[PDB]
């Protein structure tokens, strides 16, 4: 059966994370005209705020919104870890890294 | 300069921490059963007729 060798290089400080993102509406068809800027919070003191960060994926309709701390912030986040691996087909090595999953949802104010 | 979607992932993987079954021994009881009641040994008559 097909294997891995596994490596986690992960982050150096723990620092860096990738980001995942899914939409509570279902695919994007055309996830390829959508901007996503990561936001996150200017408070890097505070230990509870430093690691809040907002997620916004703008389309030309609509905008998404996703973040990982309050109602939003779904159980996945932290009773699940998340890692994105990157398999080198040709050695058979995959590389492992800390994820973070952001839920998408759309933007509209009274 | 901004994020944007990258390639479908091509398989996931979900983890999980899980240890192994034993032998099967089945060791039912310390004392096992009901054990009977049974004869006091000898025990003897304890009463006798008049005469």
């Amino acid at each position: 059966l097909p294997s891995a060798r596994w490596q986690y290089c992960g982050a150096p400080d723990g620092s860096q994370r990738a980001v995942l993102v899914q939409f509570s509406n279902g695919k994007l068809q055309s996830p390829g005209n959508m901007r996503f800027t990561l936001y996150e919070n200017k408070d890097s003191t505070n230990p509870r705020k430093r690691n809040q960060r907002i997620l916004a994926a703008e389309t030309d309709r609509l905008s998404y919104v996703g973040n990982n701390f309050g109602t939003g912030a779904l159980k996945c986040n932290t009773l699940c870890r998340h890692f994105v691996g990157i398999l080198n087909k040709t050695s058979g090595q995959m590389e492992v890294y800390d994820a973070e999953l952001f839920n998408m949802q759309p933007l509209f104010s009274d | 300069g901004g994020l944007t979607c990258a390639s479908a992932p091509q398989g996931t993987l979900r983890i999980l921490e899980g240890p192994q079954q034993s032998l099967s021994g089945s060791p039912l009881q310390p004392i096992p059963a009901s054990p009977p009641p049974q004869i006091p040994p000898g025990l003897r008559p304890r009463f006798c007729a008049f005469g």
